[PDB]
């Protein structure tokens, strides 16, 4: 069990120990999935209102 | 009441677990995919640990022990022994075992050349090495390695193979049960050293007797063989064989416990085994196989399936003993 | 979040002025507008459904409509009349004669658009609009031809809004004409397409509980009605008071609904009480609980276990253990899980509140989406297949330019109805 | 000194932000009017606390957090609350009409109404920091703001900031409190979406912290509060390494390099020891290695799981209290024999420690009770993927029916999300179940 890198300080301490050693899209892109979304829900209400009429 | 679901269709033994459950009338068997059960008799591959106990006002138990292959596959078992030091690479009951894939056996295959030592061994039984190694190969997938025993007890009349299987419970509180009732799947055929291609007299597989003459069934209940071991060697069941077989029962599941244990788990296990035993000629016990979905002998299930419900399913849910309590 | 009540027909006002008592005593709202009571749990969201005058007085957001005087008069001239904003009172004199065409295409028509301008003045006044809720029957005219019409006009105005109802369904055992199942029928037809929320309020489980239960021998509309505003008060509980829930129309629908025309709720009460008479001990928690999931308790007569609950919401009213809720709503599942699909996981949420209403020190009130709905569909395609498999009656209709065509579309559209409610009840 | 930025999305999120705050306040000496005694550097500082606070020309010291919620009623209550002079009214977004436990109308319908007022105060707070790190994002899984609103928001920030790191602290969705049925749908829709473009997740299942509530606290049927304070002293444990003097994890990038080896794998467990109740009038207090031993106990665990049947690939233990070095080793080789910790192998099996010696805070009249150490344990085992399962099997049941589907389809989404989402899903739980073998 090996301690490997003990920092102290007035807050406390840190340190390792060993027990063991080994064996995106863009803003475009974005808008347009997005404006798709809005279209799709546009027609959707459009049909509606269509059926309605 | 009590609810359950079904997710082994072929479980002889939880077949009855579940008849004799209902007839309660205090549990109610649910559709195997209703996740609004206490009790789930589980399936044998892929059963779903990481579901069980999120269920609130439900507690939830199951019969299996998430972790127990460990103990209950050849090339694992055969780990088990050599790594955990409970067990350690020493231990007098488990014969020399190695595992070979296909794609120290020798050395100490050699150490017994060296001796001109019997060197018979198992899978598939064998005398030369090459004989052995290029059947693992033949096959594809893992296989493991033993010392055949070359002097097995031999019942008269018959000079006869045989093996114990001792049913074993582990209940949700991790108290050890053995069931009194052992069996000896005994071979009808004079076990002949020199042609070990003699299958039938070599494996004492009930199946592999595809019989019946010395014992209904080539099995022996424990009444029988004890009387056997009175009148033919002066000793018991008790002294001579079950003594140690209650050491290695007990060995292996203390060994494992704190990989398995549902102490303080959300949901709980309790499992029933099968420990396969060898007896030598000098009185020795061997462990051979773990099963962990062992098939009871007809005779017993009656009795078995009852003593499961009450020690591993009426502790949990409430509505002299068939067992021995290993006692760690 | 601002809720639009409408009321149409004599059936809707009724029911609908009973409501506005009830629940105006349970706010502590008078007759006259003027707020009197103890708790502050009763103003928080009193503005869902009333409007905040000047004198700080509270106007029920309530817009009433009937092809008629009659009713509407009373209404007026009700306890609670005075509290309605009087401009809201849109009337016809012709009446709609019981015939649901006379409601939604001739005599209707004339009407509507005054209907839609009070609706617009209120809707315009609201910070943020939820939808509508309308209570009317299905059996006469004006509620359920002319309630239709609004409720297709309204989706067109305010296509993105919620629409809610708590529709009266007809029964022989409480029925003003044949024509009923007709009127019904095409109501239903229109009530698939154009609401996200029905209450399936029936006659028949209203009356079975006047009579079976309440030992009422010969039930009025008043003990229906007095069975209709309980059960309105429960339901609308979890938006008029505040609560760990504090719900809303949409996610209400969001969680009730999987599947857009499978919307009409079986809504049941618990205690049943009748009218005056109180009784003294308080339920346990446990009678509560089974006895609000009794079919005994449903106001829509229809045998749950005949069914399973795609969804169900329960609230739970008065000064109780939320372990003890928790624990037997818990325990009803687990036991009855049959009748609770396993393809919605943890399908039955539950609310409480501590105000219990009038009369009773605690209550439970229950929304079920089950598939046993279904049986109030046939029962309803039965009585309209055996007149119209004659032509019955029809003239009454064909003489307000209604076809043939249009009847066979609207009993198709049910039997269709039924046909799904049947698909998840064996899924 | 490097700033981090706090965004607090939704319901779960802002009153989690809440909790955590005025924890952060009282352990600081931060006063509720934003006045720290303490500085000396008035209207000023690269201090370790500056990093998450502000100071202004009047001293006042100012949290650098967004709250941002699609409905008023939960920012509100921060408007009037106990520190409502601590937030500076623009980082407190509320909008009108809520996603209605819909994924896509927080997303698409009313997210993109609203991603760019947040954007817009999100980086009207990156412009007063010398040197951001990133950002800490709080959410629900199950909310439609929370999941829906969230995705929209983590997918610009990794456009306008592909350099920063992002932090999640993620509510997972219990049933036992949980207000909606969707909760699922919501959860995989969201993860797939941010998948790749969170640095590092922490998952709090509210199951675990509820009953954790119920058993070690004595609490009938716990509140939101009590699981908040409860969660929040979890989170202070997580940053208090960003906030005070030390050398483990001082940046935001230490927690990928530290915990995260594998990118997708990036859901570190979290265990906490001890949860002590303040009713409990006699309680002998906790060593170094019983709180140790406690971290290895599933009962303790942020998600119910069993780290014996998966594998580590790191460990961090962060203590707070009266510990030294040499009890924890002492601790962690006892604690070594007994347990059942297998590393994978392209990993060393091995910790590292962070020991802050003041003791943990409690607020006064809460329901934990003042303790001289305490511990919390980041863990990443393989045996989490377990809520992954879990969330997967619950969505596979509904969306073999496809219930519920029509209310996301109307909003914009595509059937086609559904699988894309699920498949993500089942090549993670893959991934995990590859490594865990
Ligand atoms: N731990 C904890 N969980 C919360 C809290 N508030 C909400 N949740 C969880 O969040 C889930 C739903 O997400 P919410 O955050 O409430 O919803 P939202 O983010 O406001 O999004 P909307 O649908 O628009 O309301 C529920 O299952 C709750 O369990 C909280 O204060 N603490
Ligand atoms: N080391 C050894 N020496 C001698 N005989 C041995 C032996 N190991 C096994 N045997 C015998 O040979 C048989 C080998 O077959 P094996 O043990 O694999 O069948 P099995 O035990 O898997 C069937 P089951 O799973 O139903 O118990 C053993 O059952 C036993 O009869
Ligand atoms: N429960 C209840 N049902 C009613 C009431 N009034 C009428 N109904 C039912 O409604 C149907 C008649 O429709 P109605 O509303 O009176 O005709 P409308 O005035 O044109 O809307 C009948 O089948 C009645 O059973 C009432 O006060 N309570
Ligand atoms: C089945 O799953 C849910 C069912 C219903 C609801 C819900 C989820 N979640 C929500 O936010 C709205 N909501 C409810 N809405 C209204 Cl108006 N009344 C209620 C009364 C009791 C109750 F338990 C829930 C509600
Ligand atoms: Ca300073
Ligand atoms: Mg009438
Ligand atoms: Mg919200």
């Amino acid at each position: 069990m090996e301690v490997i890198e003990l920092n102290k300080c007035t807050s406390g301490q840190s340190f390792e120990v060993i027990l063991k050693p080994p064996s995106d899209p863009s803003l475009e892109e974005i808008q347009k999935k997005l404006e798709a979304a809005e279209e799709r829900r546009k027609y959707q209400e459009a049909e509606l209102l269509k059926h309605l009429a | 009441m009590y609810t359950f679901v079904v997710r082994d269709e072929n479980s002889s033994v939880y077949a009855e677990v579940s008849r004799l459950l209902l007839a309660t009338g205090q549990w109610k068997r649910l559709r195997k995919d209703n996740p609004r059960f206490n009790l789930m008799l589980g399936e044998r591959n892929r059963l779903p640990f990481g579901r069980l106990g999120h269920e609130p006002g439900l507690v939830q138990l199951v019969n299996y022990y998430r972790g127990a292959d460990k103990l209950c596959r050849k090339a694992s078992l055969v780990k088990l022994i050599k790594t955990s030091p409970e067990l350690s690479e020493s231990c007098t009951w488990f014969p020399e075992s190695y595992v070979i894939y296909p794609t120290v056996f020798l050395a100490a295959y050699n150490r017994r050349r060296e001796g001109r030592e019997g060197n018979v061994w198992i899978a598939l039984i064998s005398s030369e090495a090459s004989e052995l190694l290029d059947f693992i190969d033949e096959q594809g997938q893992v296989h493991v390695i033993q010392k055949y025993l070359e002097k097995p007890l031999l019942l008269e009349p018959g000079h006869r193979k045989f093996d114990i299987r001792s049913w074993v419970l582990v209940d949700h509180l991790y108290n050890i049960y053995l069931y009194r009732e052992g069996v000896l799947r005994t071979s009808s055929e004079p076990y002949n050293s020199a042609n070990f291609q003699d299958k039938t007299c070599h494996l004492t597989n009930h199946c592999i007797q595809k019989y019946g003459r010395y014992e209904e069934g080539n099995e022996m209940f424990f009444e029988e063989f004890n009387q056997y071991l009175m009148d033919a060697l002066n000793t018991t069941l008790e002294n001579s064989i079950l003594l140690q077989i209650k050491h290695i029962i007990r060995s292996c599941l203390m060994c494992i416990e704190p990989a398995i244990s549902t102490k303080h788990l959300h949901y709980q296990s309790f499992q029933l085994f099968g420990f396969d035993f060898m007896v030598d000629e000098e009185l020795k016990v061997w462990l051979i196989e773990v099963n962990g979905a062992p098939a009871c002998a007809q005779k017993l299930y009656a009795e078995l399936c009852q003593g499961i419900v009450d020690v591993a399913i009426s502790s949990v849910f409430p509505l002299t003993s068939i067992f021995i309590k290993l006692h760690h | 979040r601002e809720i639009v009540h409408i009321q149409a027909g004599q059936c809707g006002n009724q029911i609908g002025a009973k409501f506005w008592e009830v629940i105006s005593d349970e706010h502590g709202i008078d007759p006259t507008g003027s707020y009197h009571g103890d708790s502050d749990l009763q103003l928080e969201r009193i503005n869902v459904y009333y409007n905040e005058a000047t004198g700080n007085k509270y106007v029920p957001r309530a817009i009433l409509v009937d092809l008629e005087p009659g009713t509407m008069d009373s209404v007026r001239s009700g306890p609670f009349g005075q509290i309605f904003r009087p401009d809201n009172f849109v009337f016809g004199q012709s009446g709609a004669g019981n015939n649901w065409a006379k409601g939604h295409y001739t005599e209707g028509a004339e009407l509507v658009d005054s209907v839609l301008d009070v609706v617009r003045k209120e809707s315009e006044s609201c910070d943020c609009l939820q939808g509508f809720q309308l209570t009317h029957s299905l059996g006469g005219g004006t509620g359920s031809g002319m309630g239709t019409l609004l409720i297709s006009k309204i989706r067109e105005e305010y296509p993105d809004r919620i629409m809610n109802t708590f529709s009266v369904m007809p029964s022989p055992k409480v029925s003003d004409t044949v024509v009923e199942p007709y009127n019904a029928t095409l109501s239903v037809h229109q009530l698939v397409e154009n609401t996200d929320e029905t209450y399936c309020i029936d006659n028949e489980a209203l009356y079975d509980i006047c009579f079976r239960t309440l030992k009422l021998t010969t039930p009025t509309y008043g003990d229906l009605n007095h069975l209709v505003s309980a059960t309105m008060s429960g339901v609308t509980t979890c938006l008029r008071f505040p609560g760990q829930l504090n719900a809303d129309l949409r996610k209400l629908a969001v969680n009730m609904v999987p599947f857009p025309r499978l919307h009409f709720f079986m809504p049941g009460f618990a205690p049943l009480t009748s009218r005056g008479s109180q009784q003294y001990r308080a339920l346990t928690v446990p009678e509560l609980t089974q006895q609000m999931f009794d079919s005994k308790n449903m106001m829509a007569a229809c045998d749950p276990r005949h069914g399973r609950y795609l969804t169900v919401a329960a609230i739970f009213r008065g000064r109780m253990s939320m372990k003890e809720v928790d624990e037997q709503m818990l325990n009803v599942q687990n036991k009855n899980s049959s009748y609770f699909v396993e393809w919605i996981p943890n399908n039955v949420k539950t609310a409480v509140c501590d105000i219990p209403p009038r009369g009773l020190k605690m209550s439970a009130t229950f929304i079920g989406n089950s598939t046993a709905i279904q049986e109030l569909f046939k029962r309803i395609s039965e009585q309209f297949t055996a007149m119209f498999r004659r032509k019955a009656f029809l003239h009454w209709y064909t003489g307000e330019g209604m076809d043939e065509m249009e009847f066979t579309e609207a009993e198709s559209n049910m039997n269709d109805l039924v046909s799904e409610y049947q698909q998840y009840q064996d899924a | 000194m490097r700033e981090c930025i706090s965004i607090h999305v939704g319901q779960a999120g802002v009153q989690i932000g809440n909790a955590c705050w005025e924890l952060y306040c009282l352990e600081h000496g931060i006063q509720p009017d934003g006045q720290m005694p303490s500085d000396k550097t008035i209207g000023g500082g690269d201090d370790s606390f500056n990093t998450f606070f502000s100071e202004t020309g009047a001293g006042k010291h100012v949290p650098r957090a967004v709250f941002v919620d699609l409905e008023p009623t939960v920012i509100d209550e921060v408007r009037t609350g106990t520190y409502r002079q601590l937030f500076h009214p623009e980082q407190l977004i509320t909008g009108k009409e809520d996603a209605a436990n819909n994924y896509a109308r927080g997303h698409y319908t009313i997210g993109k109404e609203i991603i760019d007022l947040v954007l817009d105060r999100i980086r009207k707070l990156a412009d007063q920091c010398t040197g951001l790190q990133g950002f800490l994002v709080f959410h629900s899984f199950g909310g439609g703001t929370g999941s829906g609103f969230t995705s929209l928001l983590m997918e610009r920030l990794s456009v306008d900031y592909g350099k920063k790191s992002k932090l999640e602290f993620s509510i997972y969705p219990a049933p036992q409190v949980s207000t909606a049925v969707v909760e699922p749908y919501n959860s995989i829709l969201t993860t797939h979406t941010t998948l790749e473009h969170s640095d590092c997740a922490f998952m709090v299942d509210n199951e675990a912290i509820y009953d954790i509530c119920r058993r070690n606290l004595d609490i009938e049927r716990p509140t939101y509060t009590n699981l908040n304070r409860l969660i929040s002293q979890i989170v202070s444990s997580i940053t208090a390494s960003l906030r005070f003097d030390g050398a483990l994890n001082v940046d935001l990038t230490e927690f990928q390099t530290n915990l995260v080896p594998y990118p997708r794998i990036h859901f570190p467990l979290a265990t906490y020891a001890p949860v002590i109740s303040a009713e409990k009038a006699y309680h002998e207090q906790l060593s170094v290695a019983e709180i140790t031993n406690a971290c290895f106990e599933p009962a303790n665990q942020m998600v119910k799981c069993d780290p014996r049947h998966g594998k580590y690939m790191a460990c961090c233990l962060l203590y707070r209290g009266d510990v030294v070095p040499k009890d924890v080793n002492a601790a962690i080789a006892t604690i070594k024999t007994k347990r059942s910790i297998q590393f994978v192998d392209w990993c060393p099996t091995g910790f590292k420690v962070g020991i802050n010696y003041q003791p943990p805070t409690v607020v006064p009249g809460g329901d934990l009770a003042k303790v001289q150490r305490a511990v919390c344990m980041l863990s990443n085992t393989t045996a989490i993927a377990e809520a992954w399962a879990r969330l997967d099997h619950k969505f596979d049941l509904m969306y073999a029916k496809r219930a519920f589907v029509h209310w996301y389809v109307g909003e914009g989404m595509e059937e086609g999300e559904f699988s894309e989402a699920r498949e993500d899903m089942a090549a993670l739980e893959k991934d995990y179940e590859e490594v865990g073998v």
